[PDB]
């Protein structure tokens, strides 16, 4: 009943503004602080600013007076956080919150993700990583934009000894890895092979792992 | 024009013209109920043009306190003078035997489906400052709340079983929201000059920089307020003490200040 | 500065009712102000502060209450500016405001008002 | 401004191991509330009120303090209660501490190395990157260095470390060294070593680009 | 039943006219045997 259902992610360019929106359902929005959270990848949580009824009831954060205006549309229940002349700095989750009846911030959403880049669609390449004895696996996953991609092995059939690493940033693109480990009785006698799947590109490729 | 009985508890009674701005006549009514003992006190005038009809009644340990007030217009109306089933079930307490402070509540049903569960904070730097009952006040369906430099006051009032229930209201227990307003109380030369206006930090729900002007004390004596409000108090207004109440709201910090 | 209240009474008031006030007294006293000793069954010397019943003439009669129509227009009556101070209220108690050798009331013996000394026991 | 430091930053328990983190306010604020969070996902409330726990929250966990020191207890360490603990105060600058990460301590175990050369395919492209897995390790502390031809590489090098596994408490680390196609077919030796505490020398794999 | 005896402390009876608890003349319900039931 009870909610606060925050707008899809956002890949937009430096320099330019985003605004973010917070449906409340489930209790009566006009009578309850709607706060708003940044948190920044690895990092902790900044209270941005809080707005209480309407547009013209609002409270900022001195780090955030330049960036960040709140506003509010009664008619539907909605909160808006604008975020203008966007950098690097500013690529972070954002968070709705309300001020509970006690005086925590009770119920979040669940975040809406902020990447700040001029990057473009760029599906991945794929690239097998073929090592003896009792054999670890790997798929490198290279230049694609934006995030996620889905990595798989043998579609899903292996799932021990599986590690998917966080993606890095490369000359403005993201890269990522996957290992497999597996017995050596299992390969390269039998099939092995990752699948990635990336759906802002509409691309799924299945790359077998061959021994070089 | 208006005339008006006006009785004193004793009962020495006679009519009285109502002066320019009082233009209601009034009963008030006081029970002292207690075991097998009643006391009924009651006190008759011409009142301001803002009162309503009201009551409220609250138990305070093997004690039970109800009062009343009505108002008319009409002429000697209030020269005249129920009870019979129990309605909505309500926490009572009250500090005139620190009651509600020491957490000995009670529940008292009403007596009226018109009266509400009520509680009120009254904070003053004779009234108690907390009082929870039935009843029915200016402000009733819901709650509205104001605080300054030298008052807290709050008002909650709700018509489900036992809502008026948990810990008292205390202005310490309401945080900081960031919003700031001005402070004063006096006339626009004496207490709310630009020299004797400063910011305070607003609390909880109050988040209005809010300005009543009006009158006060015996005559019609000049008087202002500013503080931090509910949106609710910017909408009569027995609160301040005061009578041709006019207020401006406005949510910004130190929107408040003599402008 | 008021606080009509007397012995051990303190005076609570409520501004949402036009700052009617009364007090709270303790278990042994009643009325408004505490004006009433609901325990006493004897009286003083003078008996000029002697609150409290006895109701009655010293061959039993009931005393006119002092804010009857026919007690009004005696000396000594409630609507009096210094009824609080000498226990004149909306009762009919044996009192001694004016400094005479016992308590006394208003008693209506016929066609007239006649004071009448109190059945109530000295202290001795 | 009431600033809000969170000791420690990093703890690691042992699973019944009594844990308590503790918030610093450089200044007194009536009531701290604590939130937990998983995954960077939204934070949960956990203790508001500085003792109340939040619907759900196990018996396990409490909250005490006042003035300027609160703390959260976990009176015995559960796999589930590995997270990110912020406090928080309750009013106005609505300030949070830096946090609390809290993990599973557990014994000692080495990295699983693995060195990977460049695939034919990301040489036809042009490109040549070094893929070198540190698998399976507990403490997460960890030195990956690399050496093209026994010379230590420092730069084009990009790291990535996973959280704790669920299931055996350790941790893993990628590490990729980027380069051109034509500096990778100029050297042979191609080598990815750890230093980690269960060992005193480091582990050491390479390959030879033309063997 | 018009008018009570049974115990005397039975309480607010949810569904009955006049009643026989504490409070009864404080709304005032009671029915007045009440009064000389269970008195001083
Ligand atoms: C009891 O009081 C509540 C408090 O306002 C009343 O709630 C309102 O009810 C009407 C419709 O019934 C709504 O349109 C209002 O918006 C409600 N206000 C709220 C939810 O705050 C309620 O109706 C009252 N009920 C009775 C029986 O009097
Ligand atoms: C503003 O406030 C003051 C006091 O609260 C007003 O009344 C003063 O009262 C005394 C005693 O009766 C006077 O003799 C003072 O000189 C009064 N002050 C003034 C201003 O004359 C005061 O008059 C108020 N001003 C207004 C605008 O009514
Ligand atoms: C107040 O109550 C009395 C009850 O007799 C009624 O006559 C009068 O109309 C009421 N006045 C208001 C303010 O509605």
């Amino acid at each position: 009943g009870v909610k606060l259902q925050q707008s899809g992610p956002e890949v937009v360019k430096p320099g330019a503004s985003v605004k973010i929106s917070c449906k409340a359902s489930g209790y009566s929005f006009t009578n309850f602080y709607i706060h708003w959270v940044k948190q920044r990848p690895g990092q902790g949580l900044e209270w941005i600013g809080w707005i209480f009824h309407g547009s013209d009831n609002t409270e900022y954060n001195e780090k955030f007076k330049d960036k960040a205006t709140l506003t509010a549309d009664t008619s539907s229940s909605t909160a808006y956080m604008q975020l203008s002349s966007l950098t690097s700095e500013d690529s972070a989750v954002y968070f709705c919150a309300r001020w509970g009846p006690h005086w925590y911030f009770d119920v979040w959403g669940q975040g809406t993700t902020v990447t700040v880049s001029s990057a473009k669609t760029t599906p991945p390449s794929v690239y097998p990583l073929a090592p003896n004895s009792m054999v670890t696996l790997g798929c490198l996953v290279k230049g694609y934009f934006p995030e996620p991609v889905t990595v798989t092995w043998n579609s899903g059939s292996l799932s021990s000894g599986v590690h998917t690493f966080p993606a890095v940033l490369q000359s403005d693109l993201y890269t990522l890895s996957s290992s497999v480990t597996v017995p050596s009785s299992t390969w390269p006698s039998e099939t092995v092979t990752c699948n990635v799947a990336h759906p802002a590109s509409s691309t799924k490729v299945d790359k077998k792992i061959a021994a070089a | 024009s208006l005339r008006c009985m006006q009785c004193k508890t004793n009962g020495d009674c006679r009519v009285e013209e109502c002066a320019l701005g009082q233009d209601l006549c009034r009963t008030t009514i006081v029970r002292l109920w207690e075991e097998g003992e009643e006391l009924e006190l009651v006190e008759k005038s011409c009142t301001h043009s803002e009162k309503t009809n009201r009551t409220l009644s609250y138990r305070t340990g093997l004690k039970i306190t109800s009062l009343t007030e009505v108002v008319c217009g009409l002429d000697l109306c209030n020269q005249g003078n129920y009870s019979r089933s129990r309605y909505l079930e309500c926490i009572s307490c009250g500090s005139s035997d620190m009651s509600c402070e020491r957490g000995r509540h009670q529940s008292l049903q009403c007596r009226s489906p018109e009266e509400q569960c009520l509680d009120v904070v009254t904070h003053w730097i004779k009234d108690d400052r907390h009082l929870r009952g039935c009843g029915y006040l200016p402000g009733c369906p819901g709650s509205n709340g104001f605080h300054n430099n030298d008052t807290f006051h709050f008002l909650k009032c709700c018509n489900t079983t036992k809502c008026n229930e948990g810990p008292i209201l205390e202005l310490e227990n309401l945080p900081q929201n960031g919003r700031q307003c001005y402070s004063c109380k006096g006339n626009s030369t004496h207490g709310c000059s630009s020299e004797e206006t400063f910011l305070i930090d607003c609390r909880g729900p109050m988040n209005q920089c809010l300005v009543a002007t009006g009158t006060h004390e015996p005559k019609n004596q000049s008087y202002m307020v500013r503080g931090c409000a509910t949106a609710s108090m910017c909408q009569l207004g027995d609160a301040f003490s005061m009578n041709h109440i006019d207020v401006s709201c406005c949510t910004k910090s130190g929107c408040n200040h003599p402008d | 500065s008021n606080c009509d209240c007397l012995n051990g009474g303190t005076c609570v008031s409520n501004k949402y009712f036009s700052n009617i006030h009364w007090c709270n007294c303790p278990k042994k006293f009643g009325g408004q102000h505490c004006e009433i000793d609901k325990s006493k069954t004897c009286y003083e010397g003078n008996g000029h502060f002697y609150r409290g019943k006895a109701s009655t003439d010293t061959m039993g009669r009931p005393c006119l209450p002092w804010n009857s129509a026919t007690v009004l227009q005696q000396t000594y009556h409630a609507h009096r500016s210094d009824a609080l101070q000498l226990g004149l209220g909306k009762h009919n108690y044996c009192r001694n405001p004016d400094n005479r050798r016992r308590p006394w009331c208003y008693v209506q013996v016929g066609l007239k008002p006649l004071v009448q000394e109190c059945m109530v026991h000295d202290c001795a | 401004d009431i600033v809000l430091t969170q000791s420690p930053d990093i703890t690691a328990a042992s699973l019944g191991q009594k844990v308590t983190i503790t918030c610093s306010a450089s200044s007194s604020v009536s009531y701290m509330h604590w939130y937990q969070q998983k995954s960077g996902t939204s934070p949960k409330p956990w203790i508001f009120e500085i003792s109340k726990l939040a619907s759900g929250v196990p018996a396990r966990f409490s909250g005490s303090g006042s003035g300027t020191s609160y703390s959260l207890t976990i009176s015995s360490m559960e796999a589930e209660d590995a997270a990110i603990y912020y406090c928080q105060q309750w009013n106005y600058p609505f300030t949070f501490g830096g946090g609390t990460k809290l993990e599973i301590k557990r014994a000692d175990a080495a990295p699983t190395v693995s060195i990977f050369p460049p695939s034919s395919e990301q040489l036809t492209s042009g490109g040549a990157s070094v893929v070198c897995f540190l698998n399976n390790f507990y403490p997460k502390d960890i030195n990956v260095k690399w050496k093209i031809d026994g010379s230590e590489r420092q730069n084009g090098v990009l790291n990535s470390w996973t959280d704790q596994d669920s299931k055996d408490s350790t941790y893993s680390m990628s590490s990729t060294l980027t380069l051109t196609k034509d500096e990778y077919e100029r050297h042979n030796s191609y080598t990815c070593e750890a230093t980690h505490k269960t060992s005193t020398s480091p582990i050491v794999k390479s390959f030879n680009r033309n063997e | 039943q018009e008018s009570c005896k049974g115990r005397c402390t039975e309480g607010f009876n949810v569904d009955k006219k006049c009643q026989c608890d504490e409070l009864c003349s404080y709304y005032q319900s009671c029915c007045t045997d009440y009064t000389a039931e269970c008195k001083p």
